[PDB]
């Protein structure tokens, strides 16, 4: 039970950071552009069993486009990303959408406005209407603050499974288990860790 | 990696497997095949092998990739090819598509490949049609009568062609090329429409019908209305194709676009047709889909088949048509049932649980009720619609997204004006159903309270009084009857929310208002989560609107209530968190600023600030002897909280805060110096890591809050002379040298922000102060931010805000820079051009434009002459570089404006000196002639694939258009298209 | 299992080969005492997705060390965490909403260490 | 005036 998800949108909109947050829980502060595509498996636990997303995280910079719409073949669902602090990334949403549905003519698609955590929002909520006539689901999201970060996959899972009451559920937690030749090794990396300041100390958590 | 070798022949069987490993594989093997295929696709000679793949391969994905490689070729190098390659590709693509439509196995099971081939054909039509292919449309229509698979596929080709020409051309082709293609499609559409209309009338293949309707959706974006209204096609769309669910979805989208056609607003026959297709559509929906009484909320939630998309498209159709044409249905009595059924479907659609769909219907309801509020003799038609709408909106009231809340409030306010009595009854009924428990819920009582609060100010004062009193009584009764702290806290919060929303009611009943406030004070001691925050938020909310009733002495009282608030302030706030105390003090500051007797206002300010001032004097005393106390975190937190309290009060009092600022100002700046020393000493003792410690972060908070306080007052001051004479001088002495002489990691970017405010408000009065600000922060901050675009992001943004305001208000400061430093200034501006960061890039472009204007205003003086000699072409060429490098597209408009200003300077002879060296060009050569030669050489080296004719034609148009920004920008956009390909037509630049 | 302690927290893991802290999850950190073995473990799930980011026993050998940049965080090396499959070794940092909760956590973390020695 | 209404509000106690 796995589904192919293509993730498209302008470079810098946060497609890769969004996926990494779902893969490991980290927030990557650096912008390292994707070259072509990076495929990652992504599993969610639902009351209808596990659902597996094969995320085709494509490249937004044109010079790194790779196979471009070649990545969209046999996609079963998609996420279009843009940056609410960059109006040009929303202006290009119809371009990403046109290329996408020319290959995948009837797949569920989520339009995501990323980076809503930033105060100086440039693409106002009143201006985001492209999803209406194209029947896309829309969400404000922030990969940094995790605002609505689970909504795109929850909505897609419901569409793909055909169950509108599908919900994420807690994965079962098996019991955890319980030498001196590594005491000096772990103590070395602990000391380095204590001297490296935790990031985002002004945050509430 | 064998296929990447073009020395040997391409192994088609190996390609089909590399392609399979990529699409169906996983792991490292898929990742390796990925990098291989990208390299194979990027080889500039791979297009030559594309005919092998399309002919020999058995893998449809390989043929897709081959068509992509072709697409790159057709898009960027088609004109550089020998003329016979162009004929072979065109013949091959045309032949391959003909063959695929004949094999029903291929035509049925390879839609992706046929669509990709149809798009590739369209790319060829954009290059070749119709000038080198004048019989395409006639031969397309002829071959459509042969096969049904060809007729259907030709509708796909025509759909894509319409999209590339009319929907997606503006960015991707030049203005001349786009117009050429639009004119070509327009001249031959009559034949296209008849073929399209014949298929729609003659049936019968549903896939052929759907592909024909999908192409009709695209045509409606641009075709003249006569094709729709002077044929029978509206009847077909609104009746035949609405019954079958295969064609229903696309037909509905077509009718939505038909409702958007440009159409003569005076012909009565057309008005009849516009009414008629709406009546047919609503009839087919009632009989073939669902009756107007159906529960669309449940249907949508069930999410069967395509129901959600259909209900979305129905909402779009109804709202689009009714916003434009509902007046057609409002006068005729035979159309009244059709008008109200349509709105009843919208009522049902508005109950769907779907945020984005609700905003779409809500926007229409806003359009309607605003019209019933203003247009004569209309509201009577819709009263039963409006009565239902009141309940729909009250029951979906959201927490005050605030954007959705403001839209909901606006509609509900209109609806309250339209019928106050009906609005009261619904709200009291809803409250009654909260009290009897049938609809009791934390979410439900909260939602109702928001709705009740939203309509404040729309009823008459006396009607509002009885409404409010009824609601408060019922809400108090609801609290009494509930059990548990959880339930009782919810009702009490809603009680406070409602009263906070009705200031006109509070202002007329002082005894009740005082009871409210004293109750909020009671709640500031309530440990229950959220109550204290609610008490503080309600307190300041009421104060903002009713402040005047706290400053004057109320009848039956011995003192203004503000005196009572200040007297008990320690007891009132004793259990609040620091940020809640600051809100409280901020609220008192609002009240005090209502007192305009200066002596009484300052006394209130002194009394309010008594506790922070007493805690301040102690710390100034005991932390000056001796400065060990600042190591104690507890002392640092007390200092930060004292200053934050001062910020809170200064925020609301602004100019009136000056007496309190003077009470602490000199000791505050001394404390700023002492805190700066300890940060510096701590970085010396422990290294740069010290800046990450709680101790240093607490110390830097003191400095940051001190700057924010000074910044807050100065931005709001009215006596600018005191700012200049009393505040500016000690401030610069306290912050400038400390900033300059700290290591980069210890410099507070808030210093730059504070200096920006100072220059913004009194910059025109302190020219020597501005110079000292530049000397202390310019070169050392620039060195922090000019090695990459990443490090020190805050300093980066504040730096250019500071330079921007200095350039606006005290340009003379830049005139006194040494030539080496003024050169770093120019570098810094251009450096800002290159940022992707929007804050930096916009300011950098604005500074450049203001700087050129600053230089123009100087006239024919040696500094202006030397500026143009040293930096004119630097600015011209640095601007061109960001214009053309495809990585700064967000700044196009302002790049275009700066460039137009630079070019127009030369073609208006506003540069006196020659811009060239007297040897490199004959004497007496105009700057215009030299400018065109410089630009031609620059673009020839930067874009070597352009012909000299292209560059000359582009520059000729560009310079001739430097007084017409809209045209100038169109020419830049044409240039940006032509540099992405080879062989661009130089005559394109004659478009305007 | 029985819930001995529950606190909101943000869990980090140290990437030694990058000299960097990486977030692992945010959500409720719980001290769970098994009732048929009396062993106490750390179970922590991410908000919304409810995926496990911490799953290890509060070993009596573990020691909470403060981080240089925080008065509301503890750092400790973990030898067997099974949040993502096989028992891996991690250097964990866990941060809380206030110094109060971080101090309360250390108290509860040490009480649980006594329970797991019996 | 609303003296009775103010008396009810003053009485309000979410802990009873
Ligand atoms: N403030 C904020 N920044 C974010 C957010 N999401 C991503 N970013 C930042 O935006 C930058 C872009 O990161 P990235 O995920 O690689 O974007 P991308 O769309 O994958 N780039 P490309 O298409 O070229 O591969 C990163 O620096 C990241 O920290 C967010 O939600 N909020
Ligand atoms: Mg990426």
């Amino acid at each position: 039970v796995q589904f192919k998800l293509v993730l498209v949108g302008d470079g810098g909109t946060g497609k890769t950071t969004f996926v990494k947050r779902h893969l490991t829980g980290e927030f990557e502060k650096k912008y390292v552009a994707t070259l072509g595509v990076e495929v990652h498996p992504l599993v969610f636990h639902t009351n209808r069993g596990p659902i597996k997303f094969n995320v085709w995280d494509t490249a937004g910079q044109e010079k790194f486009g790779g196979l471009r719409d070649g990545y969209y073949i046999q996609a079963q669902c998609a996420i279009i990303m843009f940056d609410v602090t960059s109006r040009v990334t929303y202006k290009n949403v119809p371009n990403w959408h046109r290329d996408l549905v020319r290959v995948c003519e009837n797949i569920p698609i989520v339009l995501c406005g990323n980076k809503v955590d930033i105060k100086d929002r440039k693409v106002k909520a009143k201006s985001i209407v492209f999803h209406r006539k194209k029947n896309l689901q829309y969400y404000d999201i922030s990969a940094k603050s995790n605002y609505n970060f689970e909504k795109p996959f929850l909505w897609l899972a419901r569409k793909l499974i055909g169950d509108p009451n599908l919900e994420f559920v807690a994965m079962p937690a098996l019991a955890p288990p319980e030498d001196p030749a590594l005491a000096a090794q772990y103590e070395h990396d602990l000391e380095v860790a204590q001297t490296t300041a935790l990031p985002d100390e002004d945050d509430d958590l | 990696e064998g296929i990447l070798d073009f020395s040997n022949d391409l192994d088609i069987a190996l390609l089909d497997q590399v392609v399979s490993t990529f699409y169906q594989g996983s792991g490292v093997q898929q990742k390796q095949a990925q990098e291989i295929l990208t390299k194979f696709q990027d080889n500039p000679d791979a297009w030559q092998k594309a005919d092998q793949i399309l002919q020999f391969s058995t893998n449809p994905q390989s043929k897709f990739i081959a068509l992509s490689i072709l697409d790159k070729l057709i898009t960027r190098k088609w004109k550089l090819l020998p003329n016979d390659h162009r004929i072979g590709i065109r013949n091959f693509v045309v032949g391959m598509i003909i063959s695929m439509c004949q094999d029903d196995e291929v035509f049925k099971t390879q839609k992706n490949l046929i669509n990709k081939s149809d798009l590739t054909l369209v790319q060829i039509l954009k290059q070749e049609w119709p000038q080198n292919w004048p019989e395409f449309i006639p031969e397309l229509i002829g071959s459509s009568s042969s096969s049904v698979n060809v007729c259907e596929n030709n509708m796909i080709v025509l759909k894509l062609l319409s999209e590339e020409v009319f929907d997606f051309s503006a960015e991707q082709m030049t203005q001349a090329k786009a117009l050429h293609l639009k004119n070509s499609m327009s001249k031959e559409f009559e034949q296209i429409f008849k073929l399209c209309f014949q298929v729609l009338e003659q049936g019968s293949s549903s896939s052929l019908i759907v592909a024909t309707l999908e192409s009709l959706l695209r045509y409606l974006h641009w075709i003249p209305y006569r094709y729709i209204y002077e044929t029978n096609i509206l009847e077909l769309l609104s009746t035949k194709f609405m019954t079958s669910p295969d064609t229903r979805a696309i037909t509905l989208k077509c009718l939505t676009e038909v409702s958007n056609l440009k159409i003569p607003q005076d012909n009565d026959l057309i008005k009849r047709q516009t009414v008629l297709f709406f009546q047919n559509t609503l009839q087919q929906i009632a009989t073939s889909v669902m009756p107007v009484t159906a529960d669309l909320k449940a249907t949508y939630a069930n999410a069967n088949g395509n129901d959600q998309s259909f209900l979305q498209d129905l909402a779009m159709f109804l709202t689009t048509y009714l916003a434009r044409n509902r007046a057609l249905l409002e006068s005729d009595e035979s159309l009244r049932e059709l008008l109200l059924n349509a709105h009843q479907y919208l009522i049902q659609l508005s109950k769907i649980e779907e945020r984005e769909l609700f905003k779409t219907t809500l926007d229409y309801w806003h359009n309607l009720v605003a019209d019933l509020f203003y247009e004569p003799l209309k509201k009577h038609i819709y009263e039963e619609i409006c009565s239902q709408l009141r309940l729909v909106i009250i029951e979906n009231m959201v927490r005050p997204t605030i954007q959705l809340y403001k839209s909901e409030r606006e509609v509900l306010v209109y609806l309250t004006h339209l019928n106050v009595i009906d609005t009261e009854e619904i709200m009291i009924s809803k409250l009654a159903r909260q009290i009897d428990g049938s609809e009791w819920s934390w979410h439900n009582i909260n939602t109702l309270s928001w709705a009740i609060g939203s309509i404040s100010g729309t009823m008459s004062e006396d009607t509002e009084k009885r409404f409010v009193v009824t609601v408060i009584k019922d809400l108090l009764g609801l609290c009494e009857q509930k059990r548990g702290k959880d339930n009782k806290a919810v009702v009490a919060s809603d009680i406070m929310y409602v009263v906070g929303q009705y200031p006109r009611f509070l202002k007329a009943h002082w005894n009740f208002l005082r009871t409210v406030i004293l109750k909020l004070f009671e709640f500031m001691h309530e440990t229950h989560e959220g109550v204290q925050d609610m008490a503080c938020d309600t307190f300041i909310k009421i104060v903002q609107k009713c402040k005047y009733h706290f400053v004057i002495q109320q009848p039956r009282e011995s003192e203004p209530f503000i005196q009572t608030i200040i007297r008990d302030i320690q007891k009132t706030t004793a259990d609040l968190q620091p940020q809640q105390v600051h809100t409280f003090y901020k609220a008192c500051g609002i009240i005090i600023s209502e007192e305009r007797s200066v002596a009484e206002r300052n006394r209130l300010l002194s009394d309010l600030m008594q506790l922070p001032n007493m805690a301040w004097d102690t710390i100034v005393e005991q932390s000056t002897a001796n400065p060990t106390l600042l190591l104690d975190s507890e002392t640092v937190k007390i200092i930060a909280n004292i200053i934050k309290t001062n910020v809170a009060v200064c925020t609301s009092m602004g100019a009136d805060f000056y007496p309190q600022l003077g009470h602490i100002y000199y000791n505050m700046l001394q404390l700023y110096r002492a805190v700066s020393s300890m940060i510096s000493a701590q970085v010396a003792a422990e290294g740069l890591i010290a800046t990450k410690t709680p101790k240093v972060r607490g110390l830097r908070t003191i400095k940051k809050e001190i700057l924010k306080l000074v910044e807050t007052y100065i931005s709001k001051a009215r006596n600018l002379d005191d700012v200049v004479k009393v505040l500016v001088e000690p401030l610069l002495n306290a912050v400038l040298e400390d900033y300059m002489n700290n290591v980069p990691d210890a410099r507070d970017a808030e210093v730059l922000n504070c200096m920006t405010t100072v220059v913004e408000k009194v910059g025109h009065m302190i020219p020597q102060g501005v110079i000292l600000i530049l000397q202390s922060v310019f070169e050392c901050t620039l060195d922090m931010i000019n090695k990459d675009f990443t490090e020190y992001p805050e300093h980066r943004v504040e730096f250019y805000k500071l330079l921007k305001v200095i350039n606006e208000k005290s340009f003379a400061a830049f005139l006194e820079l040494p030539p080496a430093a003024f050169k770093l200034f120019v570098d810094a501006i251009c450096w800002a051009f290159k940022h992707n960061n929007r804050d930096v890039e916009v300011n950098g472009l604005q500074i450049a434009l203001d700087l050129v204007k600053n230089i123009e205003r100087m006239g024919n003086v040696p500094f202006a002459n030397e500026f143009h000699k040293n930096y004119f072409f630097i600015f011209v060429s640095e601007t061109f570089f960001v214009l053309t490098d495809s990585d700064h597209k967000s700044g196009f408009s302002k790049q275009a404006l700066l460039l137009m200003k630079l070019i127009s300077l030369v073609y208006d002879n506003k540069i006196s000196v020659p811009l060239y060296q007297e040897a490199e060009v004959p004497q007496g050569t105009s700057n215009q002639v030299y400018l065109s030669q410089y630009l031609a050489n620059m673009l020839s080296n930067a874009f070597p694939h352009l012909t000299s004719e292209q560059i000359a034609s582009f520059l000729s148009a560009l310079t001739k258009q430097c007084k017409d920004l809209v045209v100038f920008k169109g020419t830049l956009r044409d240039f940006l298209v032509q540099i992405k390909e080879v062989g661009g037509d130089p005559t394109d630049y004659l478009f305007a | 299992e029985e819930v001995l302690y529950k606190v909101r927290a943000k869990l980090f893991r140290f990437d030694a080969d990058a000299k960097e802290w990486k977030e692992r999850g945010t959500g409720d950190c719980k001290f769970l005492k098994n009732k048929k073995t009396n062993k106490v473990r750390i179970l922590m799930r991410r908000d919304k997705t409810l995926k496990i980011c911490a799953n290890h026993i509060i070993a009596p050998e573990y020691t909470l060390k403060p981080n240089v940049g925080s008065d509301r965080s503890w750092v400790y090396a973990c030898t067997a965490d099974i949040a993502e499959g096989e028992a891996e070794a991690f250097t964990f940092a866990i941060r809380f909403g206030s110094k109060e909760n971080a101090d309360k956590f250390k108290e509860e973390f040490e009480k649980a260490q006594e329970i797991n020695k019996k | 005036n609303l003296n009775e209404l103010a008396l009810k509000l003053a009485g309000l106690d979410i802990n009873k």
